[PDB]
């Protein structure tokens, strides 16, 4: 067979230890999921420094805690805009997930609170910014570099899926790089607790699994498809399915055909053909052996999963450190006021926040 | 080439969700 006695016993033991870890992690998650933390700071505890990003209902700002001097990333959501954009449930759910999960590659919610006008999520500041910018700048990542990041996503999805959470918005834009070169996943706006199937059309076109495009009920296997897209994009510099308009992207996704750059190793192509598998009865991560088909694949043969989890592997890339509080890895935005009305808005809708 | 096709797609920047 492929393994002698010692190696097979070691692998079996490692896999049993994962089960034991996940069972404890679920117990811890469920306690926080059922009794969420609320109201752990207030706005005047922080100095505003700079806007890191701005979008439909909110903004992310670099802030400094006045007493410790620690920097944080504060997401500010305007309650009235959340209601108008039909995002109440997603907003409450994102905060409930963030305060309940605990994993080294998931961003930590350090404080949360609300006032008359806004909701505030104070998260760790991750100064390397988005993987997206580094990838577009460098062009593509070598296979060992891509593999280092891929391994973190595999472990993070193994964790999330054990909690019955589907993630649904994997892409380089959503992965931040910390000062040690490790990944931080931040955005849980599309995540859902799903033990079986779900039906919502959500995600980003290049990363959508075929079953989402085809308006099927779908499961956590969509995240394993998305991992294939991410690994491909990291190693090639462009995603596997692209075109001028989304409908043409969707035709390519459902076709069952994918082409690879000539520099991809055979091991990488084999892994990707098994992740980017249209047929759900054949897709890695969705078979009887679950995540182990991925973790035990030849492309990951050099990966020490525990050492990745313990953050003991030297990262292949460390973002330029320009001081605690430097913002060079985020874009520049016009600075707008943080208005707090004298009257409470949408109180009932956000009681749980 | 595939890379040139990617540039031509106009989808090299940050991508929005559906
Ligand atoms: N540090 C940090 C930190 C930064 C962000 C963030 C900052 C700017 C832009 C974005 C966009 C948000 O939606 C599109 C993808 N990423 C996210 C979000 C959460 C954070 N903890």
């Amino acid at each position: 067979g492929h393994m002698g006695n010692a190696a097979a016993a070691k692998k079996g033991s490692e896999q049993e230890s994962v089960k034991e870890f996940l069972a404890k992690a679920k117990e811890e998650f469920l306690k926080k999921w059922e009794s969420p933390s609320q109201n752990t700071a207030q706005l005047d505890h922080f100095d505003r420094i700079k806007t890191l990003g701005t979008g439909s209902f909110g903004r992310v700002m670099l802030v400094k805690h006045k007493e410790t001097g620690n920097h944080y990333a504060m997401k500010i959501l305007d309650k009235q805009k959340v209601v108008k954009l039909k995002q109440i449930e997603h907003t409450l759910n994102e905060k409930r997930i963030l305060q309940a999960v605990n994993f080294p590659f998931l961003v930590k919610l350090e404080f949360s609170f609300k006032d008359n006008s806004n909701l505030y999520m104070v998260m760790e500041y991750v100064p390397g910014g988005e993987m997206f910018s580094h990838l577009r700048r460098i062009g593509r990542f070598s296979e060992p570099h891509a593999r280092f990041y891929a391994a973190q996503i595999v472990l993070t999805f193994e964790y999330l899926h054990s909690l019955d959470l589907i993630y649904r918005d994997l892409k380089p834009e959503n992965l931040l790089i910390d000062q040690q070169g490790y990944i931080q996943v931040t955005d849980f706006g599309f995540a859902k607790r799903v033990k079986g199937r779900t039906w919502t059309l959500c995600g980003t076109p290049e990363y959508l699994a075929p079953e989402i495009i085809l308006s099927k009920g779908y499961n956590k296997a969509v995240d394993w498809w998305a991992l294939g897209v991410l690994i491909y994009e990291m190693a090639a510099g462009y995603p596997p399915f692209f075109a001028d308009q989304p409908i043409q992207i969707y035709e390519k996704i459902v076709s069952g055909k994918v082409r690879f750059p000539s520099h991809f190793s055979s091991d990488l192509k084999d892994l990707l053909r098994n992740l980017l598998q249209v047929d759900l009865t054949k897709r890695f991560g969705n078979l009887k052996n679950g995540v182990n088909d991925i973790k035990n694949h030849k492309w990951f043969a050099t990966t020490d999963w525990i050492a990745i989890y313990q953050r003991k592997v030297e990262a292949p890339f460390i973002p330029k450190f320009k001081g605690p509080g430097d913002t060079s890895n985020f874009d520049d935005y016009e600075e707008e006021e943080i208005r707090v009305s004298i009257n409470e808005k949408c109180g009932k809708e956000f009681t749980e926040f | 080439t595939t890379y040139a096709d990617f540039i031509a797609s106009g989808r090299t920047g940050r991508r929005n969700a559906i």
